[PDB]
């Protein structure tokens, strides 16, 4: 094995809650497709009629062209739709999160063919949330191990999605803040990741949708509120984060014309956030940050929306803490020797924190970064003057390309332990 | 974000 065969066989796969972004270490940009499966299940005859016998019998579609396919012919999707990692851990004993954690294995494999004599199989570099017990990193392994039965594959290892993040950004002392659906990761890295430190946060992307399809029912748009694709779409355009939330609710009071807008969701339909309620955007990029403000608590108190704590394995992750006072809390928790090393470079990551300021806007609204400092002014001042913030260049993109230079390097002399949780393995 | 200017590629070759 070549160091010019490593840098074309070199295979990365990000295993996110919400989208898995794969693929070899010649792409420009990893592909994507969603973390779910589709179970065909209590098909009608009409339907079952037009399917080809070789999906039917498989009972299981993954890919976003295939899973719209045949979605619309599916009439309860709740039940059969399955989203294997929406909290980060598949459990040990589900049966139908690892065979659609399977299924995605074999579709991204499958999307590269062969045509080069000289290949001998990829080397497969595999990122996990920090999240992940000990019987996940088993679970990868035996499904990769299967899988080399119908494609070439050299070798395999797993990393934590945090420590990819760091490889990404060429930072080897640094705090990760990883966002993305489901939670919010915060992690130290000085030369590996410090375990000890790892805090973590039951928000992300989601509580935005969440709370954004709270606000289109309060408007006036219930029916459209109940389709998640367009919720999406909504919380993307309309949402914003502020500065400081109650002076930009007192400006958008003022001068709501400023902040009314318009989203077109298809030829035919179009929502409106008209002037009472155009000062609801804040609440939308808000909500990831910090969640205790009363505009949020009204809907807990109607039972319209959840903020709690939730416990995977040896991990707590809360629900109330904010972003500052989690990345404070990491660093408590680790020697002084490694804070001193690691808190002067704080790295934002994840889709979660992909906000942009419309222009006009820079009066009161904020971007991740200018978001996240505001809030260490006010909880650490003496941290603040000292320390740098920044967002990567490609949100959902660098924990990917973290992977691939991290299968590029890893020695593969060095063969897995399960004492250290590091090396490869051979199938 | 080259690879060659990358510090973590002498830190991961050195591991045994
Ligand atoms: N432009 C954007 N504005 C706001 N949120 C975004 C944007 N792009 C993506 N997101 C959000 O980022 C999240 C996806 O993050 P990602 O890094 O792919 O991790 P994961 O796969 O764990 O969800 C989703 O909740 C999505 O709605």
């Amino acid at each position: 094995i070549s160091d010019a065969y490593r840098l074309k066989y070199t295979f990365g796969v990000d295993f996110g809650t919400s989208y898995v972004k794969y693929g070899p270490i010649t792409l420009n940009e990893p592909k994507m497709v969603q973390t779910r499966g589709l179970f065909l299940r209590d098909l009608p005859e009409s339907v079952k009629m037009r399917i080809p016998p070789d999906v039917l019998a498989r009972g299981l579609v993954v890919g976003d062209e295939e899973v719209r396919k045949y979605l619309s012919s599916v009439r309860d999707v709740q039940r059969n739709l399955k989203y294997p990692l929406k909290d980060g851990v598949a459990r040990r004993d589900d049966e139908e999160a690892w065979r659609v954690l399977k299924e995605l294995a074999r579709y991204t494999l499958a999307q590269f063919p062969v045509s080069d004599p000289e290949f001998a199989g990829w080397l497969v570099a595999v990122a996990l949330s920090a999240l992940a017990p000990d019987y996940m990193y088993k679970a990868i392994f035996d499904i990769y191990d299967e899988l080399a039965s119908e494609f070439k594959i050299y070798a395999v290892t797993i990393l934590p999605q945090p420590l990819a993040v760091a490889i990404a950004e060429n930072a080897v002392n640094c705090v990760i803040v990883e966002g993305g659906h489901g939670n919010i990761q915060v992690a130290p890295i000085s030369f590996a990741l410090i375990r000890e430190g790892l805090v973590a946060l039951n928000r992300g992307g989601a509580e935005a949708n969440a709370i954004t399809r709270e606000i289109l029912k309060d408007i006036g748009y219930s029916d459209i509120a109940r389709e998640e694709y367009a919720v999406e779409v909504v919380k993307r355009a309309v949402g914003l984060v502020p500065r400081r939330l109650k002076e930009a609710i007192r400006a958008a009071k003022s001068d709501p014309d400023r902040f009314v807008t318009k989203v077109r969701l298809s030829p035919v339909v179009e929502v409106e956030i008209p002037r009472e309620y155009a000062w609801t955007r804040f609440l939308i990029g808000e909500i990831v940050f910090d969640p205790n403000h009363e505009e949020i608590k009204s809907y807990i108190e109607q039972s319209r929306l959840r903020i709690e704590n939730a416990v995977i394995g040896d991990v707590t992750l809360y629900g109330e803490m904010d972003v500052a006072s989690a990345i404070i809390t990491s660093l408590r928790n680790v020697s002084v020797e490694i804070q001193e090393r690691v808190a002067s470079q704080i790295i934002l990551s994840g889709g979660a924190f992909s906000w942009r300021v419309p222009p006009g806007m820079e009066d009161v609204a904020a971007d991740s970064v200018t978001r996240v400092k505001i809030a260490l002014e006010e909880k650490s001042p003496a941290l603040a003057s000292k320390v740098e913030v920044r967002l990567v260049s490609e949100p959902q993109y660098s924990v990917w390309r973290g992977a691939v230079i991290y299968g590029y390097a890893l020695p593969l002399s060095l063969e897995w332990s399960d004492t250290t949780r590091e090396g490869w393995r051979f199938p | 974000g080259g690879i060659g200017e990358n510090e973590w590629v002498k830190i991961l070759r050195s591991k045994r």
